[PDB]
């Protein structure tokens, strides 16, 4: 209630926090394939009598089958060219009043007064009447402009920080983690992402950049990690689920040929004709080419903590100062460098 | 249910389900049943060196 | 209109499989293909062990798919197809020949349609098999043989890393540079492995030489890598037509049966390109199908990027609150409002409008009851290895009436 | 088309009618791109019967 | 479209041109002032 | 192999010049650059500071 | 057995083949000086001494 009082005032707490956001992007791409890259074998043609509406509907039904018949890879794709993103880059806050299963606080007039606030100053919100055995959806609104909203989830650190860790690609947890790092044994995936009595294996000097978001049962860790599942009810997806949840590991396979099959088009993770960008719909299968979640690692694009030095007065490229007195600017280390005109 | 020729014939007609004990796999259909019309097999698609 | 018949074995798609008919599809539970390959050795000496050879025994089995497609009758259809030698009058003649008509003009391209998604389905099948170039061919070269240490195999995952970041938008980037087009397109080309090679009629050319593969687009790249990158081979192609039937009889039915096992041109107007020294089809199959019909097309997949930004780090060391310049942003005021904590951080939209992150927007995360749910955790740190320590600073006596 | 789509699809139109609006006055140097987007303009519009 | 094109504006005749014999200005606010650039389609053309 | 110094302090006093005047300037009445250094500051392999 | 031994025989046999380039790159390697290193002495100095 008194961080409500601080932060809607103009007072700045002793705490900082990063934000997550996940965007989508139309891609072109241009696949390869050899001569005998498949033995495809057709069945026999089938037709299914079946009532309908006013009267009968024909279904012919085809079986068929597949085999890849190369000892090594015999088809390659690579992405090529960018067209129109789907998603809009703004500034839409993540909502944690969509969750249900956490205690409640011991006056539900705090609560209820907490809720209040926090629905004012934001887009996305639970309806008033608060439904129970219900879904608490947000209210939907008029037409939309420029995409789909992309939340985007707050996580704290403390104020401290080295800032050069956030011009590069980095990690949101503040150690970087992942299947990737093997070589000796089975159980050491839960060494690198949570041990904190050796140090970090990135940057290696520390255990962690923020120690908040970082260990078994942290801040950070207690609040977004999918095995805790606190936020199930919510409807609303979180853009650094994919960060903080040990991704299931079995071990037979070499490091490198189990990176080449988790490359493929995986299925989508958001919604896409819908508004919010809210959590996968069940029955909603689309192979999207999921970049830098493979690797546990975000881009920083181009932001600044002041409007004067994110432009120049020169009529063309953006400023260029790193900074300025206490100020900032991190510029775009992201693959999109030279795309999305300014 | 294979279609198969008997080598032998049984002699000794009697109720064969009190004795079930004896014997490895003991299945008692009653007059037919659609497990008998079952033929999935398995098949090899040729091999390569 | 008139519709036009899409026949697959015409597509350049047909390149890229080995359809064989097979009727009795339905009965089939595993299917099994097996190989057995062998490899060399070199023989050396001194303090290396000596080596025997390997042969590897690698198996592999199908995955059984369907293909479904739906055709309607109206009611009114079935009451005039359902008169069998009672009528023959003047007046619902013509509405029995509109039945039919609608009957044979429906089912013609319901019979069309496979023909025309059999290429949906090697398209799907296709581009949930095939890795990124970006990570196949790193490791390709990269790494010699295999059975790396921890640290050459660290090295290659930070040059992947790097790959990954730069390597992505090759296409629409150096588009004004073609000598990097066909020099990527050989390495795409040149990192994958061939396949089997028995065949009886192959997929050639007008003069004879055996084609290498098939590369799929859109129709824009299609048009920008042949205006002026890659180079024309020929313009017609010769196409196999037939199929290739087997059956199971005789001593297989009866192996099937009872022990549940079993064992084993056309000219087409197509254009061919050669890249790095293979000839390959090039299709861009996007007006022959997927045209003025409700399914999207692939080679249009999205791509899902992270973005991260600090909101409100304050540079702790004194040293590194540092101006490039005297009088970089000087204000009328007399303390100058830039030495003050930051407290928003500004980045850029999608169409380009400045928008703002300021803390206030924090209050949907911070202020909410998960921020006091500490009881799970001091359930879990309960449950460790703890020393007796002194209890100084965290003890609360009382007073004893002195 | 769906109402995200759509709306991308609307930004991209508001941009291009704000560029390509006078593309022979404002590209009069470049021969190239006026033969480019000719063929875009002829390359559009469906035959007729 | 419902939209409205801000042309060449500024609130102080000091700023819209510069010192160089060529272009004009491009210093979008120097203490109170401001300056708008040219978003209109006529950016090639209307001479100055 | 390479070689660096870490806390060399230039003992001449011609020697600590500065290029300009208002070159790294800060809020603080005394500037923390004439006292002596204690680090050294490179790039990783991957271009990490 | 027997194909098999002939396979592995076959192999066995390529490996002397094999492994003379594999001996000769080695005594080329160790013989070798560089270039950087080779190319200075032969034109600075005449003859030497």
């Amino acid at each position: 209630i008194s961080l409500t009082h601080q932060l809607r005032t103009g007072f700045h707490p002793g705490i900082a926090f990063t934000v997550v956001r996940q965007d989508r992007f139309a891609t072109e791409q241009l696949l390869y394939a050899e001569r005998a890259s498949e033995s495809y074998f057709v069945g026999q043609i089938q037709v299914h009598h079946h009532d309908a509406i006013g009267g009968v509907n024909f279904t012919l039904t085809q079986p068929r089958a597949h085999v890849d018949l190369g000892v090594g890879y015999t088809a390659v794709c690579a992405t090529a060219a960018l067209r129109c993103p789907l998603t809009d880059m703004g500034n839409t806050a993540q909502n944690l009043f969509f969750s249900r299963g956490g205690v409640p606080m011991l006056h539900d007039n705090v609560t209820e007064s907490l809720r209040r606030i926090t629905a004012s100053g934001g887009r996305l919100n639970p309806t008033e009447p608060l439904p129970i055995f219900g879904g608490l959806r947000p209210a939907t609104s008029a037409g939309i402009a420029r995409g789909q909203a992309s939340v985007c989830e707050f996580v704290a650190m403390p104020v401290s920080t080295d800032l050069q860790y956030f011009r590069t690609a980095c990690n949101p947890r503040g150690r970087a983690s992942g299947m990737l790092y093997m070589g000796d044994r089975d159980a050491d995936i839960e060494a690198i992402m949570f041990d904190h009595t050796q140090s970090d294996v990135a940057y290696t000097d520390r255990a962690t950049l923020n120690p908040w978001a970082s260990q078994k049962h942290s801040y950070g860790d207690r609040l977004y990690n999918g095995t805790y599942n606190l936020t199930g009810a919510s409807p609303i997806y979180s853009p650094c689920f994919k960060f903080f949840t040990p991704a299931e590991v079995n071990t037979n396979c070499n490091t490198l040929d189990r990176l080449l099959m988790e490359a493929k088009a995986v299925a989508s993770q958001s919604s896409t004709d819908t508004e919010y960008q809210f959590k996968r719909p069940p029955g909603s299968t689309e192979m999207t080419q999921d970049p830098c979640g493979l690797f546990q690692e975000a881009y920083p694009p181009l932001c600044s903590s002041d409007a004067a030095m994110l432009r120049t007065a020169h009529a063309g490229e953006t400023g260029a100062d790193e900074v300025h007195l206490a100020q900032y600017l991190i510029r775009d280390a992201s693959p999109l460098r030279g795309c999305l005109p300014l | 249910p294979a279609g198969i020729i008997p080598t032998g014939n049984v002699l000794s007609t009697i109720e064969v389900c009190a004795h079930r004990c004896i014997f490895d796999f003991f299945k008692q259909i009653r007059s037919d049943d659609n497990s008998l019309y079952s033929a999935q097999f398995d098949i090899l698609l040729g091999t390569y060196c | 209109n008139t519709l036009n018949f899409v026949r697959f074995l015409e597509l350049g798609l047909s390149v890229a499989c080995i359809c064989t008919k097979f009727p009795e599809l339905a009965y089939v539970r595993d299917g099994v293909i097996q190989f057995e390959v062998q490899q060399p050795m070199i023989a050396r000496d001194g303090p290396h062990p000596v080596d025997q050879p390997v042969h590897n025994y690698m198996v592999k089995r199908i995955h059984k798919r369907s293909l479904s497609a739906a055709f309607a009758i109206a009611s009114e259809a079935l009451s005039l197809l359902s008169n069998t030698y009672v009528d023959g009058t003047e007046i619902d003649s013509s509405l029995r020949i509109r039945a039919i008509q609608q009957m044979a003009r429906n089912l013609r391209t319901v019979l069309d349609s496979f023909e025309r998604g059999t290429a949906d389905q090697l398209l799907g099948v296709l581009l949930e098999k095939a890795p990124p170039l970006s990570l196949l061919s790193p490791i390709n070269k990269f790494q010699p043989e295999g059975h790396l240490n921890r640290v050459a195999r660290a090295a290659l995952l930070s040059d992947l890393k790097r790959r990954v970041c730069a390597d992505m938008f090759f296409m629409t980037r150096h588009a004004r540079e073609p000598r990097l087009i066909s020099a990527y397109l050989s390495d795409m080309v040149s990192c994958t492995q061939p396949s089997v090679m028995v065949s009886r009629i192959t997929h050639t050319n007008t003069r004879g030489r055996q084609v290498d593969g098939v590369l799929v687009t859109t129709a824009t790249l299609k048009r920008q890598l042949l205006q002026g990158i890659l180079q024309i081979d020929d313009t017609a192609a010769d196409v196999p037509v037939t199929y290739g039937e087997m059956v199971l009889q005789g001593t297989n039915l009866v192996t099937a049966l009872v022990m549940g096992k079993a064992v084993r041109n056309a000219r087409v107007p197509a254009d061919l390109v050669i890249v790095g020294d293979k000839l390959v089809f090039l299709e861009a199959l996007e007006r022959r199908v997927y045209q003025a019909t409700r399914v999207a097309y692939p080679l249009i997949g999205n791509i899902d990027i992270t973005f991260i930004m600090p909101m409100g780090v304050f540079q702790a060391n004194s040293m590194d609150r540092y101006t490039r310049h005297a009088g970089d942003f000087s204000t009328v005021s007399e303390q100058d409002p830039r030495q003050f904590p930051p407290q928003g951080i500004f980045f850029y939209n999608k169409d380009g409008i400045l928008t703002q992150l300021t803390l206030r927007d924090a209050m949907g995360t911070i202020c909410h009851s998960s921020l006091l749910d500490v009881e799970a955790t001091l359930v879990a740190l309960r449950q460790q290895h703890l020393d007796r320590q002194c209890y100084f600073g965290v003890y609360v006596a009382e007073g004893t009436e002195d």
